[PDB]
RNA sequence: GCUAAACCUAGCCCCAAACCCACUCCACCUUACUACCAGACAACCUUAGCCAAACCAUUUACCCAAAUAAAGUAUAGGCGAUAG
RNA sequence: CCUAUACCUUCUGCAUAAUGAAUUAACUAGAAAUAACUUUGCAAGGAGAGCCAAAGCUAAGACCCCCGAAACCAGACGAGCUACCUAAGAACAGCUAAAAGAGCACACCCGUCUAUGUAGCAAAAUAGUGGGAAGAUUUAUAGGUAGAGGCGACAAACCUACCGAGCCUGGUGAUAGCUGGUUGUCCAAGAUAGAAUCUUAGUUCAACUUUAAAUUUGCCCACAGAACCCUCUAAAUCCCCUUGUAAAUUUAACUGUUAGUCCAAAGAGGAACAGCUCUUUGGACACUAGGAAAAAACCUUGUAGAGAGAGUAAAAAAUUUAACACCCAUAGUAG
RNA sequence: CAUCACCUCUAGCAUCACCAGUAUUAGAGGCACCGCCUGCUGGCUCCACGAGGGUUCAGCUGUCUCUUACUUUUAACCAGUGAAAUUGACCUGCCCGUGAAGAGGCGGGCAUAACACAGCAAGACGAGAAGACCCUAUGGAGCUUUAAUUUAUUAAUGCAAACAGAAACCUGCAUUAAAAAUUUCGGUUGGGGCGACCUCGGAGCAGAACCCAACCUCCGAGCAGUACAUGCUAAGACUUCACCAGUCAAAGCGAACACUCAAUUGAUCCAAUAACUUGACCAACGGAACAAGUUACCCUAGGGACAGCGCAAUCCUAUUCUAGAGUCCAUAUCAACAAUAGGGUUUACGACCUCGUUGGAUCAGGACAUCCCGAUGGUGCAGCCGCUAUUAAAGGUUCGUUUGUUCAACGAUUAAAGUCCUACGUGAUCUGAGUUCAGACCGGAGUAAUCCAGGUC
């Protein structure tokens, strides 16, 4: 007899919200949305924006690291010809790293 | 519950007194880490002095 | 509380083993109650001639080494490369705590003697593929490792908490490298699987069927077979023993032997399960199996241990006070 | 139209002020209110508990001699309730 | 004639045959702090020493009930009833018997059975029938033992007609998460996520609800967007510019509510068609009226008054079932 | 219960009980004489005796078959006196239906001038009080103890103190024991017994944001390993629906060139320590510094409770199916696997054990699915008896012996000794048992108090 609660883990920010700079996106179990532009991913798979501007879901070939034996060993059993597809989660940056000011006449 | 660990009190050798807390094997001789030491803001050697508790 | 399960263990067995072994149960029953000496298996992985040479200052002696020599001298053999000291006829002298070595593994495992045996009785030999069933918490289990004659392990054990206790026993022991590989595989599954899983898999197959542990029985407290709750599972006990051994016996290929081990007295959980397993399979899969004579077998560890001669199949130890190893029933039957 | 219904005093409450009473005759600690015989008898010693702590077991406010203020502060306390 | 199922209280729901009330008159139940708010005074100061102050400070107004245990303790009062004891007394025919805890049998004591009685003659009696009746008997008088106790041929008996611990007074307005009650008028807003708990008859927090204030977005929602698995598969949900709309968030101050019930739907409980129990979505009910016969949960419909006006909404069960052939037939043969 | 008799245990002594006594005594107890038997304490027999509990011969009788007559009290009426429980208001009908499920009050029908008096006891879940039944309270009390907390008190000792050529008493402080004192019985699983359970993670489990199915079914966790910068600081967010707690994290300093792991954990106070830091199977896991059992002697405050719901499973009844029994032969009868209707009952989890109103007397009402009497088909119906089916509720349906989850068995009869329903139909008409009780034993349980649907009074 195991009584256990949800762990309210999900997606926190939807497409298109604006989020800042370390703003939870997501919290995972497993990679169900993988880290896209400017995301980041903490111990527990969770997404966080790395920068500030709106979030964007689309679909991108998966490529896994080499070091990776579980997935390589997966893409190369698969037929010839034959791409992975996953979610990666994006943030747009809104605002630019900075502007040049005119501070002095000398 | 066997207690196979045990909770040891590493004492820097540098004198400043700084001290940490590890853990590691009943069965096993007194450790001599290299460990960072905030007042020296370098690592110095430590060494096991007194035992805190059992794991 | 309440009533103690130690002594409804030692009442249940009282009225039952009285009959069995008549005149030898007064004998049996203070060997029971004493604690079992401990034999001292050295890691072969390990600084094994140091420690060898360590417990002999310690009077400790190689009965296993003896025993080899005695082949020769009484005219399958047995597993070689173990080494397993004990000490002499009503030395109640304990071995010192294990220790790591300069390789940083336990320089040797304390361990009932008599569960060598089975080990020894499953002859090893190298290049071979072994499958144990109820490996956990490893006592057989590290035994096999240290021969280095197997090159493909399976232990399972049905309990997730008894397979943790013996990853940590191996860990600690072996070498991560012969772990690290596919070398040694570590599930927790029923064992009554392993006959449509993996069938003709393995050339030598351990089947250590859970069983009422007298030595344990009458002494822990904690999760006793003789207790209330666990009534219903010691009924159904001598299903699960007839079912294990079956799944282990078709698991191994024709030609591959396989030991049937308990650790009883009980001659309905014995002899009546080996035999049981043997019309079982000719029944409903029609397999044929030959058991073999452990007469030899027994002759050669008489010294060393005290063996009761009035066995239909397997070769029973019984406890004894100069000699406490056991209780120890072994039987070796071959797939044809 | 019967039963009834209505009434305004008797006195009382809280303060202030000031420190109160008890021999007319007879009887009255023996069975009190009983005129009238050898006694030897003599007083002093922490309150507790309910209740609160949501049980209870340490503990739990009770004028101690100037209103106010210091101050519910320093302190005390299963460092809890609360006390101060 | 037509229409209309008393009131209060307690429960999801009371005409309820659940609780309380014969009726009348009188009496009988919301006491207060910090903070906040409101209205004056003065103002970087306020206040009739002390105290607060980064607009405060001072004063006022405005919020916190009633009855009821079994108990516990302290100090008194009780053995004129009763339990036992002490002192000194009394009583017991007749007969059979014998120097009797003998028999029969009056007085006397007790109370076995039955009946009467049941607010009675009686808070234990009456009539008859019974046990004992020279003894461990019965009984009058005075004295003793007192409640953390006494006394007891132990029945947890008796100790002044409620003794598993007397009664009285005091602590005491004991306490009760429990029961019951809670008194003028009118209007307004207003119901069902949970967590913890010696906890599920309670309380605290959140949610919900209310008031005041501040601010600007709130709801509805176009695309776009939200996972692979164990092979596949639902109604949908989240997010959400427009648009339709008028709310929402925050600040301040608190109280109260919570197993809700039934209906529709999808499910859950060892792979349990119904029923029981428990989740989820929605509705209704604990708010009105009309209609389904009467009717908390179905249907119609909600914003409140008067009318001897009008148009509508839902709204009345269908169904009655079994005739039937006419004629003829030799044979290779019992293949 | 006591009781002679027997038996056990304790005590070698005086000026208030024992006792003005001295082991042939006194006290504390067991058992219940005696007699027999026995061990080194136990079992039978037996005289009388008993308002004890059963059984029986004979007699006796209105106890009964089967009641009747009379008298007295009561009664009713006349005169005098004159209560009490009770009472929301009542202008207080019946039958079906409905309904917090048992209607005088609601719906549909029927009935109906108004009033006393005397009877009756079906209803008004009639009235009063007591009690049963569980449940609840961080409500009480009695009792018991190897519940917890204590030795103040008392006794016996020790050392100190004191005397002191030595000894005691007293006092202080320790140590045992006795006898008492205060306090409590944590929740979940119809109850009890036996066991399990309480926190955290995952799945069946809410198919697609999140959350959500308690109970239930099943498997885990209370670790370990690698590091030793597993250093120090700091934007923005997540959050197990509160809080507590928990989680992620850019940049920066400093170094190098936010460890693995589903769970793998515990607050405050307090204790230890120079500091650092550490400490609970506080597992009843938001945790009280430390407290059991029992009550049938019970108490208080409250709450709940024959009747009612049940198209799946199961059972019964009647049809359907037409396999099969019946020499042949489905259908004279009987009938398998099943199906369709009516009725009863069981049911969400310990794939444990057990346990939670009914007869009789009187009076009956009603149903028909008919036991008897009647009528009519079929028959493997010659006739008498039978079997089966349709129709029929006008009438009837006995008396006894044991025994009784109060029912069977047996005996003798009868045309038959019907099945049910009616709040066991019916206890303000009566009565027995049970629910079970205040006393008491026997058996079994418990250290005891006490308990047991067990046996009995
Ligand atoms: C008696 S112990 C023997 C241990 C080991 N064989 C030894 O001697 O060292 C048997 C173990 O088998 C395991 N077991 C029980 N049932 C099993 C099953 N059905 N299949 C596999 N293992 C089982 C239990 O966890 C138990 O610890
Ligand atoms: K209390
Ligand atoms: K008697
Ligand atoms: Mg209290
Ligand atoms: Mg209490
Ligand atoms: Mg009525
Ligand atoms: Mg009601
Ligand atoms: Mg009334
Ligand atoms: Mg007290
Ligand atoms: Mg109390
Ligand atoms: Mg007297
Ligand atoms: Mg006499
Ligand atoms: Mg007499
Ligand atoms: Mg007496
Ligand atoms: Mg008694
Ligand atoms: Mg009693
Ligand atoms: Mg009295
Ligand atoms: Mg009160
Ligand atoms: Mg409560
Ligand atoms: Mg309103
Ligand atoms: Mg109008
Ligand atoms: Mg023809
Ligand atoms: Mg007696
Ligand atoms: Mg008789
Ligand atoms: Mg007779
Ligand atoms: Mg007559
Ligand atoms: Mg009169
Ligand atoms: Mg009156
Ligand atoms: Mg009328
Ligand atoms: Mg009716
Ligand atoms: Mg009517
Ligand atoms: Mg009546
Ligand atoms: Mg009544
Ligand atoms: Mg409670
Ligand atoms: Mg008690
Ligand atoms: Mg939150
Ligand atoms: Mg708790
Ligand atoms: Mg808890
Ligand atoms: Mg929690
Ligand atoms: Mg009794
Ligand atoms: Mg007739
Ligand atoms: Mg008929
Ligand atoms: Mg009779
Ligand atoms: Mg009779
Ligand atoms: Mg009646």
């Amino acid at each position: 007899g195991g009584k256990s609660s949800g762990r309210r883990q999900g997606i926190k920010k939807m497409e298109g919200h604006y989020v800042h700079a370390g703003n939870i996106i997501a919290t995972q179990r497993h990679f169900r949305w993988h880290p896209g532009a400017h995301v980041g991913v903490g111990k527990n798979k969770c997404l966080y924006a790395l920068e500030e501007g709106i979030v964007r879901y689309t679909k991108e070939v998966y490529v896994p690291h080499p070091r990776n034996t579980e997935a390589v060993d997966l893409i190369t059993r698969l037929p010839k010809g034959a791409v992975l597809y996953k979610t990666f989660v994006h943030v747009v940056p809104a605002k630019p790293e900075g502007t040049f000011k005119l501070v002095a006449m000398l | 519950s066997k207690s196979k660990n045990i909770l040891v009190r590493m004492v820097s050798e540098a004198g400043t007194g700084f001290c940490f807390n590890t853990k590691r094997n009943r069965l096993r001789e007194k450790l001599t880490l290299l460990h960072y030491d905030p007042v020296v803001k370098q690592r110095v050697l430590f060494v096991e002095k007194k035992k805190i508790r059992s794991l | 509380p309440k009533f103690p399960a130690v002594r409804l263990a030692l009442q249940n067995f009282d009225m039952t083993y009285s009959v069995q072994f008549g005149d030898l149960w007064p004998s049996i029953r203070v060997s029971l109650l004493s604690e079992q000496k401990y034999g001292a298996l050295v890691n072969n992985f390990a600084a094994w001639d140091h420690v060898s040479a360590k417990l002999e200052q310690l009077s400790a002696k190689d009965f296993v080494n003896e025993a080899i020599s005695h082949w020769e001298l009484q005219s399958w053999a047995c597993s070689p490369n173990l080494r397993c000291f004990t000490f002499d006829r009503g030395d109640i002298s304990r071995f010192p705590p294990a220790r790591p070595g300069s390789l940083g593994v336990m320089e040797y495992y304390l361990m009932d003697a008599a569960s060598l045996l089975p080990v020894l009785a499953l002859g090893l030999q190298p290049g071979d593929i072994v499958l144990d069933l109820c490996a956990a918490p490893g006592g057989k289990t590290l035994a096999l490792l240290q021969t280095g004659c197997c090159r493909n392990l399976a232990a399972n054990d049905l309990s997730p908490s008894r397979i943790a206790r013996l990853q940590k026993i191996l860990h600690s022991y072996v070498p991560e490298e012969i772990r690290d590989g596919n070398q040694v595989r570590v599930t927790s599954w029923d064992g009554r699987k392993w006959g449509e899983l993996e069938g003709d898999t393995y050339d030598r197959v351990l089947v250590d069927v859970p069983c009422t542990t007298d030595r344990h029985s009458l002494h822990e407290e904690e999760n006793n077979i003789f207790k209330r709750s666990r009534k219903k599972e010691r009924q159904i006990l001598p299903v699960l023993q007839v079912q294990l051994l079956a799944a282990g016996l078709l698991a191994t290929k024709p030609g591959g032997h396989v030991v049937y081990s308990t650790c009883s007295l009980s001659h309905l959980q014995n002899e009546y399960v080996v035999q049981g397993a043997i019309e079982l399979l000719a029944n409903q899969y029609s397999i044929q199996v030959q058991v073999e004579d452990l007469t030899h077998f027994r002759r050669v560890f008489m010294d060393t241990f005290c063996f009761f001669s009035s066995c239909q199949v397997g070769e029973l130890v019984i406890p004894n006070l100069m000699a406490n190893f056991g209780p120890m029933y072994f039987c070796k039957m071959r797939r044809l």
